[PDB]
């Protein structure tokens, strides 16, 4: 499932902003 | 009455904003007036700390920015934007800047402490929000953007991490790091990868319409529990964003999918919030049919979720972070660069 794929990804924690 | 009531409010709001924009508040506190308690969140050039103001006894959230880290990452202008804009704005869903000041080493922005935690923490724990739940938050963001955009401001970092839940269950938008006052187009590649509009990525100039794209991403993430474009690395995310193909969960209502198709729209001549009728195309959409916009503004709508609050100073709704000594040099760093702060 899409959910399972998301949870298995490395981007489920707090996301830092990017620049610049 | 309907349109004339909003217009008159916004005209007075701009009057108030411009006065503070032209003559910003400066040096309204100092470090030794506060006792630092606990870190609420860490960032690239510093942290936000729970603090206690000595003379009042009130708790606040103190954003500390290391000047040398700001200069190194070429964020001087953005940081000056952040403070100048935040001190000048006034809206029910925007966090209040209570004090600001600087010392030899750091810049300080002291906000009202929003104890309910990030929407992010609640969203990940619960998994997803029901459509009425998501709609409640979305409505507050819609009004907030209507307000900010009328002042020629672009927000540029909409995400659950930057949205705090207050003691009444309402949104308090924080983090004006990429907020900018612009009447023309702008070019900076900034924001958070999952929330970036295609025009940002493709190094095209862009305008306030990127905030409406970000709203699409937020609504999707709130209702699905995951973003519409995700991957392990930002470059892979950007590829998905640019392609534009969006898939929806089976539980998404037909109304929600229609709104999101109009929000997550690559074509600027077709994206909701950027058309002839502006914000009204979003406000009058079938998905928002049950929304009483005035009642939301007046904060008279029952919140679907009220965070647990165990008195003043409680950080239960926030993650724990590693604490670090706040160092202040005997020599002034970057004095000229931050003169106006
Ligand atoms: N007024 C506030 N009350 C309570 N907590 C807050 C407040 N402001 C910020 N925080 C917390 O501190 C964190 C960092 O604040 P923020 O202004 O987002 O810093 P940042 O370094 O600009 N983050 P980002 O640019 O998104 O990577 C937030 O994610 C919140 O969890
Ligand atoms: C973009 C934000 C729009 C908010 C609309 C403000 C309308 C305020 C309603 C109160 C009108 C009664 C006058 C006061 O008292
Ligand atoms: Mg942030
Ligand atoms: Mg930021």
């Amino acid at each position: 499932t899409t959910y399972a794929d998301f949870i298995a990804s490395g981007r489920t924690g707090r996301r830092a902003s990017i620049h610049d | 009455s309907e349109q004339e009531s909003v217009k008159e409010f916004l005209a007075k709001a701009k009057e108030d904003f411009l006065k503070k924009w032209e003559t910003p508040s400066q040096n309204t506190a100092q470090l030794d007036q506060f006792d630092r308690i606990k870190t609420l969140g860490t960032g690239s050039f510093g942290r936000v700390m729970l603090v206690k103001h000595k003379e009042s006894g009130n708790h606040y959230a103190m954003k500390i920015l290391d000047k040398q880290k700001v200069v190194k990452l070429k964020q001087i202008e953005h940081t000056l934007n952040e403070k100048r804009i935040l001190q000048a704005v006034n809206f029910p869903f925007l966090v209040k800047l209570e004090f600001s000041f600087k010392d030899n080493s750091n810049l300080y922005m002291v906000m009202e402490y929003v104890a309910g935690g990030e929407m992010f923490s609640h969203l990940r724990r619960i998994g997803r929000f029901s459509e009425p739940h998501a709609r409640f938050y979305a409505a507050q963001i819609v009004l907030t953007f209507e307000y900010l955009h009328s002042l020629d401001l672009i927000y540029r970092d909409l995400k659950p991490e930057n949205l705090l839940i207050d003691q009444q269950g309402y949104i308090q938008v924080t983090d004006f790091g990429f907020a900018k006052r612009v009447k023309g187009r702008t070019w900076t590649l900034c924001g958070t990868p999952e929330y970036l509009a295609p025009e940002i990525i493709l190094s095209k100039g862009y305008n306030k319409a990127v905030d409406w794209w970000a709203l699409g991403v937020l609504i999707y993430e709130m209702a699905a529990g995951y973003p519409p474009f995700f991957a392990d690395q930002p470059i892979q995310i950007y590829e998905k964003i640019v392609s534009g193909k969006v898939r929806f969960p089976s539980h998404f209502s037909s109304d929600l999918k229609d709104l999101l198709r109009n929000l997550l729209q690559v074509d600027l001549t077709k994206r909701f919030g950027n058309l002839k009728n502006g914000v009204n195309d979003i406000k009058n959409h079938k998905w928002f049919a049950t929304t009483d916009w005035i009642a939301i503004y007046q904060r008279k709508v029952e919140a679907p979720f009220i965070p647990k609050f165990k008195g003043p100073g409680d950080t239960s709704n926030f993650d724990d972070y590693e604490e670090e000594e706040i160092r202040v040099s005997i020599n002034e760093k970057c004095g000229k660069e931050f003169t106006e702060f």
